[PDB]
RNA sequence: CCCCACUAUGCUUAGCCCUAAACCUCAACAGUUAAAUCAACAAAACUGCUCGCCAGAACACUACGAGCCACAGCUUAAAACUCAAA
RNA sequence: AAUAGGUUUGGUCCUAGCCUUUCUAUUAGCUCUUAGUAAGAUUACACAUGCAAGCAUCCCCGUUCCAGUGAGUUCACCCUCUAAAUCACCACGAUCAAAAGGGACAAGCAUCAAGCACGCAGCAAUGCAGCUCAAAACGCUUAGCCUAGCCACACCCCCACGGGAAACAGCAGUGAUUAACCUUUAGCAAUAAACGAAAGUUUAACUAAGCUAUACUAACCCCAGGGUUGGUCAAUUUCGUGCCAGCCACCGCGGUCACAC
């Protein structure tokens, strides 16, 4: 009703950013194998519009379907960078982390 | 999933539409009638057996109006089929005429007018149908006043009819199921439905035309 | 094989069943060309009546006439069917007795 | 036997044992878990057992997993309105996580019965047709009604062959 | 059945279907029954049409439909 | 499938084997085949009398009122089944064909009487 | 119609029986010729064990057996295969009487592959391409396609 | 096959070729020695995980195609005919 | 492949393939009593003849449906939007549903591994250099499909101005072709469709019949045949033949005692 794009919200990973104001995103979904009854990732490429070209290869992003595709393949837009590559803020504490270790102790600000 | 374009289906479509607009048959060709065989030479189709009498006697609208100063503007034209069926005055007030110039006697064309069916005038003038029919008759000027004279009779009529038996039984069971207790009858409001006669002039401006396929 | 290996490959693809001399058809119509005999492979010893016929498909194969005795001649019409002749290698077609020119084996 | 550890997961009976049916809001689900550590043990078991059950019930919901990106595991759902729901699942068992997301984002037993009852009105018993859709194909299967001519030959008076000959 | 491009038969070229004979009484009486029947059925049709609008409007903007969307949204908060 | 023009109609879809007619009331497109694809099945009609001597007519009044309010027409046989039930008025031709049958049977009683009277 | 089918089956059965009797005399002669040789082929090894015969029989094959003849039939130059296609049955039976009065087989044989009624078809061209014959269409036509194929 | 003589070659430098019964015929990682030990033989039997490969014999370390400093080459690699076994 | 069986060897075990027993559908041969029901060209090759679309007071509408076929083949499903159409009508919204947009969707071959312009931005000028693909792009071959049904085609050139050229893939029927073979019936009485204000008219749709062991159901005083008979696998008397003639699904039989011809 609000948009003609099937996928309204999808989370992916920026594989490449070689187009102006556009980010190539790889989205993975779990598809069941009817015979083995096991879930496997079936990936798909999405073209997102990044006005400020703030995306970096390797970061997780959130896409929001546009009302109507602005281009032949661009159907979404960059809603927000979930995990910035190398600079992710733990949502539970809001503190920087470099893997499974805190770069800034959570106790600094109690 | 990239459909291979079909250009010849679009080129032909434009050409066929264009030819239908430049070779279109006129009213003189479409609506001509052989009065001995009672067929339409254009298509070779016999008329119905109930029309044959009237195709040899009455006149078409524009073989009456082609004898008048401005194709009979502001004049009343009735129809033989109305005078027999309905006593009340039924007529069209002519307001605009588009004659067919390709007829040698200018006996075809179109006409717009104000209908007055059974004494009830219409607010605005639309296009007249059944121009080609052999059923028309022109109201003389001096009779225009005694032909138009009409007094409306009382229109009192049934306003509500019963529901059919089963529906009525199901309308009285909802009431009692919901708890409502009443002794009134369910009745249908038939005052909205204005039943018009089957011979009421329809709209000729939403009606089609014969294709240009002469036979 | 692992589940990941089984997912990439997929359902086993059954080799397309090959067709025989009848091209997957019950019978076939053919014209007799020759009428010779062939010897079985060891350890069987006999002379088996066979015939080279050109089928309606266009090919020209060797057929085996069953029964005791026959009167098949060049240009005749016979209905062939499948069924390998075990003694004769390379003979995969059998003439239908009682059809077209070929007639039922006379009793005794 | 069935390959892999815990092969019962790859069964229709186990995939249909999930009681977590998300609402229409839930569009994307993200699971962040740590491969090692005692605190993250429940999340690892949640991804090993329960994730298949959720995706089977919610096939149009995207479920993405990320390993060792943060010091602690957490779940985050993305609704269609733009709201993000963070669920810290550290120091928790897999059963608690499955019961926690069924209360804040899952449907109850009342809302699910209604859906199933709507599908019972699509298959009317009175309707006649193929066995796939309807119970009976014709009304000759109903005791009392004239049987099919295949099983019981009709009387000569009810057949159009003799009627025509009888008439002329 | 035939199409538009199929030629007509040569046995029907000279065929004229004469209309049936008319009984003045029955025909006039039968023309009024249809007049009333169709007026009684047009009113029912409108009634049935009026029940389909309500139901449609009683599900998206109804009092019992807007009272549950707030209950579902209040429980979500 | 898409048809140029057309509309919906509540008609009868003939079924059953030879000399055993069974109709099943359906709402279907005007241009669709008699026993082809249908939108919904609204009942069934068994012409042949049963052991008890009655003809069974199933009517889904609730769904018949929905499709009549969506723009569906009615066929003459289906308009005569609802007049017999009491959902619709008696079709004019059900009343006129009953009057013709009366005159017919009253015209034959004269001959029968005359024969027994005159002869 | 079924009564008609019964008569035809009886007539075909009667015809088939007659042919068999003519063929039976052919076979009975053909079988006897081989049986005479076989009963005379093992007179040399009379009252001997089969194993004894095998050794001599295997050696005997070398002495008196020449190279095997080709199974494929070898075309003869002075042979004419003809396919007669007529328009009416009575006209075809008139051309067969002219081929039944041919007495020059010593110089050139004449083989009537196939004879029928109707226009030249594909089965006629295929039979003439198999036996290297000629198609003689008496008062019949041959479609362009057939001409191209031939 | 035995004896004698001698060459390419084996060696160095610089390029190529890219093969082996390249076989410890027993994949990499982690782990166990309990239970039914385990067809046989050989170098006891198993578990988890992953990659690679394989589904009668022969045709076939072939043919075609592609690629390659390889032009009697290497790699990859079918089918038809045939057997009822190997 | 199953409750399995037979067959490798001098012999045993293991592995493995072929076959057997089960159930259907064509066709062939020999044979065949009736009744009722269902189904019913081999072929997108060519077609004599006849019928298959009319209605109606002249306009319109309809003949764009049904019926048919299976050549080709990821247009069939969901969402969004929104024409035509029905609900008498203006309006309303509902229903139905195309085009357009987004998504999804056959099989085999990787000895089809690279495609070759397949992208983005920007009001525009125009600029940047991209896009798809070993999770199978591009390509080749095959095939109607996911069956209350749907898709597609409608002599051919995808299309149909135009050209070739003169069309049964409508019913019945024919020729050719194939192992493959239904009547050149009747009636609009029921239902459906079309037209009409309507009574009504029309309809090779359909209905009711015809032919045919293809199949199911039922029956019969008289009326039974076909194929088997070494083992697997139920069941052979006596002659004749003498590795000949012949036989078998597999293993195998027959060389003067053949339960195998
Ligand atoms: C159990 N049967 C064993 C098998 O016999 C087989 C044997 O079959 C042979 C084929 O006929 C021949 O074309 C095939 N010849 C080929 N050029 N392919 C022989 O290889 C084959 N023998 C075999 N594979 N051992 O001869 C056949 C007639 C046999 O009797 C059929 O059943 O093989 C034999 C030895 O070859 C044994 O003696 C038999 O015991
Ligand atoms: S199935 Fe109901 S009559 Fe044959
Ligand atoms: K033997
Ligand atoms: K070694
Ligand atoms: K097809
Ligand atoms: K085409
Ligand atoms: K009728
Ligand atoms: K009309
Ligand atoms: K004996
Ligand atoms: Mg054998
Ligand atoms: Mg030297
Ligand atoms: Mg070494
Ligand atoms: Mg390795
Ligand atoms: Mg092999
Ligand atoms: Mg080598
Ligand atoms: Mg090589
Ligand atoms: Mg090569
Ligand atoms: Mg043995
Ligand atoms: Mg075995
Ligand atoms: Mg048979
Ligand atoms: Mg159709
Ligand atoms: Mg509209
Ligand atoms: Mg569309
Ligand atoms: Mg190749
Ligand atoms: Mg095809
Ligand atoms: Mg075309
Ligand atoms: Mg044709
Ligand atoms: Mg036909
Ligand atoms: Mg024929
Ligand atoms: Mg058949
Ligand atoms: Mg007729
Ligand atoms: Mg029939
Ligand atoms: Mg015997």
């Amino acid at each position: 009703v609000r948009s003609s794009v099937h996928a309204r919200w999808i989370v992916g990973k920026v594989i490449g950013t070689k187009m102006q104001k556009t980010a190539k995103v790889r989205v993975t979904r779990l598809v069941l194998d009817p015979y083995l009854l096991k879930y496997f990732n079936k990936r798909k490429t999405y073209f997102a519009h990044d006005a400020l070209q703030q995306c970096t290869v390797g970061d997780i992003v959130l896409l929001r379907a546009l009302p109507v595709p602005r281009a032949k393949h661009v159907k979404h837009e960059l809603a927000e960078i979930v995990f910035k590559v190398g600079k992710v803020i733990d949502p539970v504490t809001g503190k920087p982390c470099a893997g499974t270790t805190y770069l800034e102790s959570p106790l600094s600000s109690e | 999933k990239k459909v291979r374009p079909r250009l010849i289906a679009e080129l032909a479509r434009r050409v066929r539409a264009l030819r239908e607009q430049l070779n279109r048959p006129r009213d003189s060709q479409l609506y001509a009638v052989d009065y001995e065989t009672l067929t339409r030479p254009f298509s070779g189709r016999r008329l119905p057996v109930r029309a044959w009498a009237d195709v040899r006697r009455e006149s078409r609208l524009l073989q009456l109006l082609g004898r008048l100063p401005l194709f009979g503007l502001g004049r009343l034209v009735t129809r033989k089929s109305w005078l027999w069926q309905h006593d009340e005055p039924c007529y069209w007030r002519l307001t605009r005429v588009r004659p067919d110039y390709t007829a040698q006697n200018l006996d075809h064309g179109k006409a717009w007018g104000i209908l007055t069916f059974k004494g009830k005038t219409e607010s605005e003038a639309r296009e007249i149908e059944h121009v080609m029919y052999h059923d028309w008759r022109l109201v003389p000027k001096h009779e225009e006043e005694a032909f138009t004279a009409f007094t409306p009779a009382p229109e009192d009529s049934l306003a509500s009819v019963p529901y059919p038996p089963l529906l009525r039984a199901m309308i009285i069971a909802e009431r009692q199921k919901n708890g409502d207790t009443s002794t009134e009858e369910p009745m249908l409001n038939v005052q909205r439905i204005r039943m018009e006669p089957w011979d009421y002039p329809a709209k000729q401006e939403d009606k089609g035309r014969a294709k240009g396929t002469p036979v | 094989a692992t589940l990941n290996q089984m997912h990439r490959l997929g359902p086993p693809k059954r080799p397309p069943r090959k067709l025989g001399p009848t091209e997957g058809r019950p019978q076939l119509k053919g014209v007799v060309l020759c009428t010779f005999t062939r010897k079985p492979k060891k350890p069987n010893s006999a002379n088996r009546k066979c015939c080279r016929v050109r089928l309606s498909t266009g090919r020209e194969a060797v057929c085996f006439i069953p029964g005791e005795g026959h009167t098949l001649q060049e240009h005749q019409i016979v209905l062939v069917e499948g069924g390998r002749t075990q003694d004769l290698p390379g003979v995969k077609l059998t003439v239908v007795r009682g059809k077209y020119d070929c007639g039922h084996v006379q009793k005794k | 036997p069935m390959k892999g550890r815990f092969p019962i997961r790859r069964t229709l009976q186990y995939l249909s044992q999930g009681n977590v049916v998300f609402k229409d809001s839930v569009k994307v689900m993200t699971v962040n878990y740590n491969t090692h550590g005692e605190l993250g043990e429940g999340a690892r078991k949640f991804v090993f057992f329960n994730i298949p059950q959720i995706q089977y019930k919610n096939p149009w919901v995207q479920i993405m997993m990320f390993k060792n990106m943060t010091p602690s595991p957490f779940l985050r759902f993305y609704l269609d309105s733009g709201e993000q729901v963070l669920v810290d699942v550290e120091t928790k068992s897999n059963k608690e996580i499955m019961e926690h997301i069924r209360k804040i984002l899952g449907k109850n037993e009342e809302t699910l019965r209604e859906e199933e009852e709507e599908k019972k009105q699509l298959s009317h018993p009175a309707n006649f047709g193929p066995r796939k859709y309807c119970l009976r194909e014709c009304i000759c299967e109903v005791e009392g009604q004239v049987p099919c001519p295949s099983l019981v030959p009709l009387p000569k008076e009810m057949r159009g062959k003799y009627k025509a000959a009888l008439k002329a | 059945r035939k199409t538009r491009h199929d030629p007509l038969a040569k046995s029907k070229i000279e065929r004229v279907n004469m209309p049936p004979a008319v009984d003045p009484a029955e025909f006039f009486v039968l023309m009024e029954r249809y007049q009333h029947y169709r007026q009684t059925v047009r009113a029912l049709r409108m009634e049935f049409v009026s029940e389909v609008q309500r139901k449609v409007h009683e599900a998206r903007a109804g009092v019992l439909a807007e009272r549950k969307a707030l209950k579902d949204a209040a429980e979500h908060r | 499938k898409a048809y140029r023009g057309g509309h919906l109609t509540i008609r009868l879809a003939l079924g059953g084997c030879t000399n055993r007619p069974f109709y099943r009331i359906v709402a279907a497109h005007n241009k669709c085949p008699r026993d082809g694809r249908f939108v919904e099945q609204l009942g069934s009609y068994d012409p042949l009398p049963n052991s008890h001597g009655e003809k069974l007519v199933a009517l889904n009044l609730d769904r018949i009122r929905h499709w009549i309010g969506c723009g569906a027409h009615l066929s003459k046989p289906m308009e005569k089944l609802l007049g017999l039930a009491g959902f619709f008025p008696l079709h004019p031709m059900m009343i006129t064909n009953a009057e013709r049958l009366r005159r017919k049977r009253a015209r034959e009683v004269l001959l029968a009487s005359q024969k027994t009277d005159a002869e | 119609e079924p009564r008609a089918r019964e008569v035809v089956d009886w007539r075909k059965y009667e015809q088939e029986q007659e042919k068999g009797q003519e063929d039976l005399k052919i076979i009975e002669e053909k079988r006897k010729e081989h049986k005479e040789a076989h009963q005379k082929a093992r007179e040399k090894y009379g009252h001997l064990l089969w194993k004894k015969r095998s050794i001599l029989r295997f050696l005997e094959r070398k002495e008196q057996i020449p190279l095997k003849p080709k199974e494929k039939r070898e075309r003869d130059s002075n042979v004419l295969s003809v396919i007669i296609k007529g328009d009416v049955d009575g006209s075809v039976e008139a051309i067969l009487n002219i081929i039944d009065t041919y007495d020059a087989s010593h110089e050139c044989e004449l083989e009537l592959v196939h004879f029928g009624v109707g226009d030249v078809s594909a089965n006629d061209v295929n039979l003439a391409e198999t036996f290297d014959g000629v198609i003689y269409g008496f008062n019949v036509n041959a479609g362009n396609v057939i001409q191209q194929s031939a």
